[PDB]
């Protein structure tokens, strides 16, 4: 009951009439984040509406800026590509800025073990589950939390009313409508 | 089941009212505060049977389905379909022609967004001044914005109100520069009768779910006049290895919308008229001014406050802008800014971090901006009112009328106003 | 996609269309071709949602919530939902105890069901002839209608309008006769702040998708006061081997559905007790008469031609009934008939078939009616026209409007409805 | 798979706005008709929202009504009340009224087989399908078909004579009616499940 499943949530949200990422009373993302939190054990989470997003907020996140450079033997194409629009070089003396995981239908159900690692920022990308683009950033860098939200437009830093400074930004902010089949699909699939 | 159904039909108000005494002075106010809520988008039936439907299909074929059935209504020869307005604003940019280091003219007041997707195809905003009665990008004074380093220029038709694509176009053919619309607010919106998003090279639009025709979450779509351009954004897609794709779940959302938008442009178009010819009887509020040839889409509706009458001699404007605000919410007309700051002072853009370090803001001579540069932008923030959910909402007439009502009771109480403006602390 | 979505909004009518030409001699018409449709029921993304939460519950129980649900509301103590109305008069003439062979006292104006639930129950109607003002069972009579057989009376809350229950409650006392409510157009309707279907010793309901609460298609519902009557319904049903049972379906858009009703009933209120005030006003047009005690749900919404105004002097009435049906109809004002004839006088009371060989006509009186015997409900539908769909739907300001301005538009034009009423040619 | 299908149907009919099975443009019913007359060569079709009615209108529909008699063989505890219910008298030497036929989610595939035979009255029980109390007769006989069209308040006469102005059966006397018109939203689940299972 996969198509019914997501036409109930979707058929839920819609009627709660709570659609905007940014309205007040909008807990689908939040729930997301918590259930990736337990999942994992990261004390922070920020969802993205692209794994550029996430792969941008781990590198700024961690001053990997325009003419830095870090470790970029493990990137596919479209990261390398992505890395080079940055300014940002590469070195092997230096460690990788995340560990990437793609979780499709395939592989979700075992996101636990997938998610214990000793890796400093957890990438997890959810585009292949087929509700739309979305990546979540895993962390226990306070750092790299703060700054992957400030570098979103009306972020969690805009929305709650000079400390971390924003330079260029986005709108990664994902449909709560997106959030809440991925969401549920965690829930379905034994992620508590 | 938890929905946002309104169970309180607003009464059709009391024309007497008019006379009554200010809600903010203990009166009774023309809107009941159970009536005060306005639901957007328009959720219907429609739309959650469209999402049955689009569940079914591959998601890629959702998407250009929706991009395809919304390019063939705006008469766009190309479009990119994506993940927002933002991103919508940098494909339409770099798609145009403008490049790393090259100068953006961009008006002062606008969203932040305008500007980022200026920053992220690597080019320098250039903030100019806004016209006092359209609120957008002035054309008189591109003659002193403009270098020998200017690619283009970005109008915002915002508000909903078409910015002087006539005059900017000329400038642009004349110094041979590229023209990007913002038409994040003017879904619907027509000059000459041709839809905001056809006139410029390109052009980027917000169809987030608080815009007039509203996706379902976070969208954009970019739109292009050549086949160049268009190619041009593809390719930058795949040198950047950048994802800006939209969901299925937010186009869907759009499909079942788009096949009701005529009809609720209609009570937005009406509505928004009406009231425009009921303040212009007032002595103390103006509705916006719209040019013979525009048609506007009233995402917002600014109103221009009287601050010259006599009553208000020695009473600065932010007073009486403050003091409207306060009275015209206690009697249930949410009456905000929409936009505080002017962009150059909105952080990003004082600190010119950038991708890092102050680039591409390097690449150019700096320029140390100054309030005295936009005397006419600053004039509209402390002079003006904005509705917002109001007129966007397709509102019943007894809700239309019950605005009517507020404004011109406060119109009977411009004495009054005037009172409680003085008595408003000084803000430095 | 299939959807009855109207996509041209009502627009404000012109109050000058008042001194329009009537559309019957080649006029605008106040509505608009485009404006004709009327939505009903109103089904919303609630109903839709709750579809999908019903299917996954067992048929049984999602029955079992609506009726509970509802029966609190309207404050029932016992009740059974069924597949119809018809039959939720049938268990309820059952349940209050009338017997094969009983008489029941019923007015001759109502919905064929109304008399074949009696016959259904194996009991033979009385008809009566109704209050000239109310259109409900006349308790002036019933003295002269009473016999050894007779076991209650089936007062039908018509249109919405309560009947006279005091007076009819105490007829029932004094004969020690049972009161059984058809309440199928009275959803909503209170008399003393009491629903109708509470005050009869049992009650019937439609909850057809026609009715001011809607359920997903066919539907009913019987009230009882007693235990007794409700447990002589079931036992009816077990004996009977008659399925009477309501779809979950049905039931599903019912709970969504009554969620709403309040809304929708309060702008059912305004928008009648308006058109009463404006009709008022007029000539030749009387909005429907409330006792003070009573609450109309307006489900339907019967007109009083003035009939004796001197321009139609020498016009048999129903020529001034057809022609102002025409001329309303050509503005846009589906004004109709609902029912042409008494049901004394359908085929069945006529044949007297039953459930063959006539049965249970059989058991009493020859039950031979003339005309003469109505003399009240004659004169109403000679005399009347019914709004149905028009003020059964919530309809916005702009229609409501629209209804006003027609009424007032052939009221300006009574010498042409006489005019008009005399070509029609002569008809039994 | 299921619910999936179930709710589609229920969205896509409360979308179409057209609930009442008595408002023009309904075509749930008739397509519900169509399928199963197809499936048995039948000619003639009467929905019902009840096998009551079913029963009635195949029994009124042969002059079987009250003081008459029929054979009561095959009947279940139910049936057996109604017809005493009706005034039907059972005898062993008359024919069997109707054949009687339980369909639910086992047996919804052989529709074929099932319908396919001799008998001159088929009654299709779909309440266990579990979208509501619903049944369907089927036959060739036009006089079955039109009385069991008339004991229905507003049948399909009623219905052709509220739009048409103009009686459609003046011959077809009704006696006692019942409402056993079926919901659309009932007939349209119905409807699909056949499509979806072979038929
Ligand atoms: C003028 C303008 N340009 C660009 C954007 C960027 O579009 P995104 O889809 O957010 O990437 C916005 C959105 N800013 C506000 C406007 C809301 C409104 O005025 O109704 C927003 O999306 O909240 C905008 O208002
Ligand atoms: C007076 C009366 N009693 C009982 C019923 C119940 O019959 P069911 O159809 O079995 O529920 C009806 C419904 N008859 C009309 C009423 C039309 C209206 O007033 O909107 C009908 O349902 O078409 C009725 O009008």
């Amino acid at each position: 009951e996969q198509l019914f499943q997501v036409s109930f949530v979707l058929a839920r949200v819609l009627t709660s009439g709570i659609i905007m990422s940014i309205e007040k009373n909008e807990n689908e993302l939040k729930g997301l984040e918590n259930i990736l939190k337990k999942t994992s054990s990261k004390q922070y989470a920020v969802t993205f509406n692209s794994i550029s997003g996430a792969v941008i907020g781990s590198l700024w996140g961690q001053d990997i800026v325009y003419g830095e450079a870090t470790n970029q033997q493990s990137l596919d194409e479209q990261q390398e590509k992505l890395f080079k629009w940055l300014g940002i070089g590469h070195s092997s003396l230096l460690p990788e800025p995340y560990t990437l995981h793609a979780i499709n239908w395939g592989n979700i159900s075992n996101l636990q073990k997938i998610t214990h690692e000793e890796a400093h920022v957890t990438l997890l990308d959810f585009t292949k589950l087929g509700f739309g683009p979305c990546a979540v950033l895993l962390t226990n860098n306070e750092t790299i939390y703060k700054k992957s939200e400030r570098l979103k437009i009306f972020g969690a830093f805009d929305l709650r009313t000079k400390e971390i400074k924003p330079g260029l930004q986005f709108n990664f902010r994902l449909s709560p409508l997106v959030g809440a089949c991925i969401k549920m699909a965690l829930i379905k699939m034994g992620l508590n | 089941m938890k929905t946002d159904f309104i169970m309180v039909p607003t009464a059709m108000p009391d024309e007497k009212m008019i006379n009554y005494q200010l809600a903010i002075d203990g009166g009774e106010p023309v809107i009941p505060k159970a009536n005060r809520k306005t639901i957007f988008p328009n959720i219907a039936k429609e739309d959650l049977f469209q999402m049955m439907i689009s569940v079914q299909k591959p998601e890629e074929m959702v998407v250009s389905e929706f991009a395809e059935k919304y390019r063939q209504r705006v008469g766009a020869p190309y479009a990119i379909p994506t993940a927002s307005g933002t991103s919508s604003l940098h494909l339409a940019l770099v798609g145009a022609g403008v490049k790393a280091g090259d100068e953006v003219i961009v008006p002062a007041f606008t969203f932040i967004a305008t500007a980022q997707a200026i920053v992220a195809a690597k080019a320098i905003p250039v903030f100019a001044d806004i016209d006092p009665q359209t609120y957008c990008l002035d054309p008189r004074q591109l003659d002193k914005k403009v270098t020998a380093r200017t690619k283009a220029v970005m109008p915002v038709h915002v508000h909903g109100l078409p910015a002087d694509i006539d005059a900017l176009a000329s400038f642009c053919r004349q110094h041979q520069l590229a023209l990007i619309e913002d038409a994040s607010h003017a879904h619907s919106a027509t000059l000459h009768g041709r839809y905001c998003g056809t006139f410029g090279d390109a052009a980027g639009q917000s169809l987030m779910a608080d815009k007039n025709f509203p996706l379902g979450g976070e969208a954009g779509i970019a739109f292009f006049k050549e086949r160049e351009s268009y190619d041009r954004a593809l390719a930058f897609l795949e040198e950047s290895g950048l994802d800006y794709r939209m969901s299925w779940v937010a186009a869907a959302f759009g499909i079942s919308q788009l096949d009701r938008l005529d009809y609720y442009d209609e009570i937005r178009q009406r509505n928004a008229q009406r009231l425009i010819d009921e303040l212009a009887t007032t002595r103390l509020f103006t509705g916006p001014m719209i040019p013979a040839a525009a048609k506007h889409s009233f995402n917002m509706f600014r109103i221009k406050i009287n601050t010259a009458l006599p009553e208000f001699k020695d009473i600065p404007e932010y007073k009486l802008k403050l003091a409207l605000q306060q009275i015209l919410n206690e009697e249930g007309v949410f009456a905000r800014e929409w936009q505080n700051t002017l962009l150059p002072f909105h952080l990003p853009f004082q600190n010119k971090k950038g991708f890092g370090k102050g680039y591409p803001f390097f690449l150019g001579d700096s320029q140390e901006y100054k309030h005295e540069h936009f005397p006419n932008a600053l004039q509209m923030l402390r002079s003006t009112l904005v509705l917002c959910r109001e007129l966007r909402s397709p509102v019943e007439y007894e809700k239309l009328h019950s605005y009517i009502i507020t404004f011109k009771k406060v119109d009977k109480n411009i004495q009054r106003v005037a009172e409680i403006a003085s008595q408003i602390d000084d803000v430095p």
